[PDB]
């Protein structure tokens, strides 16, 4: 993220973290 | 020189921006600052000072404008009569508009915290009695009798040497913050109601006055916070000054 | 972690009784688990395809139209050089269908305003965009006293300059915005009138947008303003099935009951393509 | 082993000899409100055993030309049991839910049901439930073929006769009112129509049973 | 997995629900045909009714293996077997079962386990495929899917003669998409 | 555990939920020709995946008065698939076989079949098979009651609905021609006749599926 | 952090107005003199009058245009 | 004022000046004025194949190629990257005729398998067709081989 | 902000310039490059045939 | 190469590496 002001919500989107949890919706079986 | 590019945000004058500008006076030194008592470092410091609340905001004429600061109390037939009710919404127009907390809160959209209302008795020394003050959370309409009002959180006030009691309105809500309540859709943020009921009577011996008055002071607790600054809803001018 | 797609391992034929990857029981409610290397004979493939374009930020950080304001010279809408627009996103289908896939979202915003004449020509003119939070005094004319913007943020810009843009935080009292609200906003009796407030969530009403041409008398050009919105730092929860039929009203799932249409296309017979 | 099942909570018990395992909604068991999530200042009440038990709501019949039914939560229980009494005597409410759907037939019947839970079910244009008018678009302009993205189970008359779903508290606020907001709605739609030949029993009732889990209340006042 | 609309024949309002299943009954045991369709997720057709099909419309190119699951919803005493075949690109629609059995296929047996899954492996010449459409863009066609009777649909006396099948489709663990675009359908007819 | 079964080879798969285990012919899995057994001097070709897969041949009906059917191997596959093309383009051939017979009915039907493999089935006096005329003497002067000495299985309609046999290469030569010699013949005879009461489904088809294993070819020439 | 003095006062507000008409009686000679005062408008005055003594710097911004809002080279 | 919109294959193509597809909800778009310096963007490699090819000896469909398919001879689907859309932002007709010129520059270039260069004139796009009646030598000509 | 100055070379489109431009597709990954025989790395390589 | 964005394909051309394999086309003899 690149920022030029004093507020964190004025920065760029940046690069997220590649994580997946496909079992939350596909395999919710106890 | 150095090649640059212009992003689509140039040449705009944004009022709330924080920026650097060229000074007009080079090498200027201001007058030294001496110690002056009574410095404010936060608007929340003076949001916890009790101020007079206008519960009895019935009259309107010029000569009786002072009667709005207190409401009367006298002897009844001992049937648990009602005294006065109002809504405990600091930002909504009403009795709370006469306090410093109410005026300051108009500059901020959302608030959160616990309030506190203090009642003082200003009768003769020989007059005694007890009163019940109840706070009805949202959802319940105005109580129709004392036996229905006693269900919510309440405090019993006893006249005596200590002439003041404080009813604390705890922060009970579903959301973390509340916007200012108003009639219509925005009633979703209504905080509740406050009622005052006779407990036993207002007893007074012979040779003493039959009518007394109560003064109510309101303030905020130590967890009161506000955010999202805006402009007030009232403009105090009717043209050029 | 899942930076790339999964590989494929070498497999051979299997003839044994008791283990059956193919047969399943979908009544349980869980998706399948049989893979390619367990129903056919496969080879070794080293997959290196990136999955970075399907993230929430990669899918929502694109600008879209959400607003339209007209300031005509002769007409009936805004003939006084000022306009008031309540902030809503549900006004246009492309963005609405995208954002309605989920139930709760939490995000910042970047707003860009493009202004020009109805014919597309650019003329020298000055304006003032004013953000009016709920409970603030709303202007009622071109010379209203509320335009002093003593506390409310405001922007002064010209048509000939590049379009102005600002960054916007998350201002909801709740923990996230919600596009569906199954309930009513008041403790009333809900006889008939309250039904017009069905689904009206006070946590989504963020304020009002005000625009005027800076001046005392009437201007000389008709003007149009277009508001574009872009999302960043996006989080989502609880996905729901996507929209099927046309839209009718803002903030309402109403649909045309007499004209109902299938999701896709149709053919003549099931045994023929 | 996942063919017999017994679920007990409070002072009620449910048994079934043909089950289809148990679906946990979004892979999270219900829990209480943590000290960091709370916003109220008054200590809440947790009646525990007196409001966490199985309740039977009503019975609906399955016909060869039925469309479907849906219910709303927690609107159904506001007039039933100690859970109803506490709901109207308090302003803030939170809880989980365990839902059990029962429908049994013989070996010569056929048909299939789609049991699913859809949070924030806004309906476009009580405890007994309503009947859908346009089941293809779920009465809200969305296709039913994509409903499986929500926690769901199937009732196939040749395989099982029951479905179980456990749903935690789903909302954007730690507490909310139970008389003005419905967190989710339960849907039961017949995808494959019921069929049998003349002479078999033609009444195939469907009954709904459910039980709140980990309830909490706050904000006492008069009953509304 | 989401419900797939293989039987997308009807169109009228009152029978819009019949598109979710296709019937199966007893025949003369000559290997009759049941239903066919194209296995192109992005191309308009049966796949347009799934969440995978709708999402894929937002992305130009995709790669990976698909998976279609069939569930039988008949009476307990009805038994039978079916053959499901997937013809790779180049071969036209099979004219009979003996011609369809050449491609990759699976034999499905009715029983206690009522569901079988046919996996469509990623077989292609290019690393990615664009969305297929009629005309030049048929270069990216994935193939066809067919369902054939194996022996019969056998049923004793006192039991129904017609049953239905429900098909659910999804994607495997190596499915990826790229090059985000806008959808081809706009859900408005003017001002809202 | 020997009641469900899945057999996969190449790019085909076979599933069954009522099996009767698997019979391995003469207790030997198919294998390749060892360097000491070989006699050719040219390196053979092993197409592997392109010729080792399940093929479905034809469907025959079971009637209440049927006699029986028999097939010949590898004569059936010489006009089918890449196995057929390679057979006519090469002179020497060897392979194993895995054979699967399917026949299913309801619970109210009855009858039994005898599935067996008889090497070098010389017949006394294509891919669709033939029908026996004198099933008692196997059309070759030998009683059928002693057929069980060969690798065999049963199809009892009350117990199972399938039979599986794995047969290695059986011959006195390491390689042989596929267009002039038939290594073995498959026999399917109804010992107990089919029976049902009027109103049940009267069509009970029988279908044959099989797959070569560990094939080899040599001696390339023009197609014959 | 939003209720501090800097967070409450560091927002721009109107304090002045100057007219340079072509025909009129106020400033028909193309020049104007304006004494520096803040008490000319209510919104800012009410805000700043909450206290008795203040000590601060300032940032002044001047916006100029024709009475109709048009921008001309001058 | 204008709006350049990049339409990938399969996206809705606009059909008028006020088309609903101009909302550019997902497709990239650029707003710019004539008086501003010319706009420019950077573009990645979007082919499904491993590289672009300017010659494709074959057909793109499994058909019978009777006569109609011959108009698709050499049509490579791996080179059709999309559509470019331009309009003047406004409701009514504009007041000036306009012309747009597109310039292209290459970077991070890799090449394979060089071939002989072109000789004759060009006739059609994506077609090596040439005028058969008017065939010309590669260079210039002289009168005799023993004289310059 | 930071005071700057403009040199007399702005707003010109120079064809041979090497410059930086804003990408149109954020987070895009191209198709992997397989080995293809016959790669040219310099126009002088095929100037000696 | 000089880059100001988060994407590598928006950078400048830069300076390549001077390598030649003239024998690939001129002397392909085994
Ligand atoms: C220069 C001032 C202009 C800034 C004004 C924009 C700030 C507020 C934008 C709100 C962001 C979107 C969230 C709003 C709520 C929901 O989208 C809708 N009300 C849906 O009901
Ligand atoms: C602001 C949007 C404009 C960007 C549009 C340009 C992006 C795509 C350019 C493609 C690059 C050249 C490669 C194209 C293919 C081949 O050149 C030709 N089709 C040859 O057949």
């Amino acid at each position: 993220t690149i920022n030029y002001y004093k507020d964190s919500y004025a920065a760029t989107a940046g690069k997220q973290s590649l994580k997946q949890d496909p079992d939350k919706f596909a395999n919710p079986v106890k | 020189g150095f090649p640059t590019e212009l992003k689509p945000g140039t040449n705009q004058f944004l009022t709330t921006d924080d920026g650097v500008s060229a000074p007009i006076l080079p090498n200027f030194h201001p007058t030294p600052c001496i110690h002056i008592p009574g410095e404010v470092r936060n608007l929340l410091e003076l949001c916890q000072v009790e101020t007079i609340l206008e519960v009895n905001n019935v009259p309107t004429n010029a000569t009786s404008l002072m009667e709005r600061l207190r409401f009367p109390v006298s002897a009844q037939a001992g049937k648990g009569e009602l005294c006065a009710v109002f809504r405990a919404d600091p930002g909504r127009n009403g009795p709370w508009q006469s306090t410093l907390l109410g005026q300051l809160c108009g500059y901020y959209t959302q608030w959160s915290g616990s309030l506190e209302v203090t009642f003082m008795f200003t009768g003769s020394f020989m007059a005694t009695g007890k009163m019940l003050i109840a706070y009805t959370p949202p959802g319940g309409p105005l109580p129709k009798d004392r036996a229905t009002a006693m269900l919510g959180t309440h405090v019993i006030w006893d006249f005596g040497l200590q002439s003041s009691v404080t009813l604390v309105i705890p922060w009970i809500s579903n959301t973390h913050y509340r916007a200012h309540a108003r009639d219509g859709v925005f009633d979703y943020y209504t905080t509740g109601l406050v009622s005052i009921w006779y407990q036993t009577n207002y007893v007074v011996p012979i040779g003493a006055p039959n009518t007394a008055y109560i003064i109510a002071l309101a303030a905020a607790q130590k967890n009161f916070t506000m955010k999202l600054c805006k402009d007030a809803s009232d403009i105090l001018q009717t043209g050029t000054i | 972690p899942a930076p790339t797609g999964q590989d494929t391992q070498v497999s051979s034929h299997r003839l044994d009784t008791g283990k059956v990857p193919a047969l399943q029981a979908a009544e349980i409610g869980a998706s399948s688990n049989a893979s390619d290397e367990s129903m056919i004979e496969t080879r070794c493939v080293l997959n290196s395809h990136s999955t970075a374009e399907t993230t929430l930020d990669s899918f929502f950080s694109r600008a879209g139209l959400v607003g339209e304001i007209d300031l005509p010279l002769k007409g009936t809408t805004n003939p006084n050089g000022y306009a008031n627009w309540d902030i809503d996103i549900t006004g246009y289908a492309q963005m609405r269908r995208k954002v309605e896939l989920f139930t709760y979202m939490r995000f910042d915003a970047e707003f860009t305003f493009v202004a020009c004449t109805p014919t597309g020509e650019v003329v020298p003119q000055l304006l003032q965009y004013m953000f009016v939070p709920p409970g603030a005094p709303k202007p009622d004319s071109r010379e209203s006293l509320a335009w002093q913007t003593a506390t409310n943020p405001s922007v002064f810009v010209k048509l000939s300059d590049p379009p102005a843009q600002v960054s916007v935080p998350f201002m909801s009292p709740a923990s996230a915005y919600q596009w569906f609200y199954d309930g009513y906003p008041t403790f009333g009796e809900h006889k008939q009138e309250k039904d017009l407030e069905y689904g009206a969530c006070p946590n989504n009403m963020m304020g009002t947008f005000s625009v005027r041409t800076v001046g005392t008398s009437k201007s000389k050009y008709p003007l149009v303003v277009r508001i574009y919105m872009r999302m960043k730092h996006v989080r989502a929860w609880i996905p729901r099935p996507m929209r099927n039929q046309n839209y009718l009203f803002k903030a309402n799932p109403n649909y045309a009951g007499n004209s109902i249409k299938p999701t896709g296309t149709s053919r003549t017979a099931i045994t023929t393509l | 082993s996942d063919r017999v099942a017994q679920l007990t909570i409070g002072n009620s018990t449910i048994t079934t000899q043909e089950a289809a395992n148990i679906i946990v909604g979004y892979g999270e068991w219900p829990s209480y409100c943590s000290d960091s999530d709370a916003t109220a200042v008054d200590k809440p009440t947790r009646p525990d055993v007196s409001v966490n038990r199985f309740y039977t709501l009503d019975t609906k019949l399955w016909e060869k030309s039925s469309k479907g039914w849906y219910w709303k939560f927690p609107d159904v229980l506001t007039e039933t049991g100690v859970f109803g009494q506490n709901a109207q005597f308090h302003y803030l409410y939170r809880s989980g839910f365990c839902i059990h759907v029962q429908c049994n037939a013989s070996k010569f019947h056929q048909g299939a049901l789609l049991v699913a839970v859809l949070p924030e079910y806004v309906i476009g244009t009580g405890a007994d439930g309503f009947e859908l008018q346009h089941p293809y678009v779920l009465d809200a302009g969305i296709p039913i073929s994509q409903l499986t993205v929500c926690p769901h189970q199937w009732i196939n008359l040749r395989t099982n006769n029951c479905a179980t779903i456990i749903v935690p508290y789903i909302n954007a606020l730690p507490f909310d009112s139970a008389l003005n907001h419905c967190n989710f709605g339960l849907l039961v739609v017949p995808i494959s129509p019921l069929d049998y030949d003349q002479g078999a029993t033609p009444v195939i009732p469907i009954t709904i049973t459910l039980a709140p889990m980990c309830s909490e209340f706050a904000g006492l006042r008069q009953a509304v």
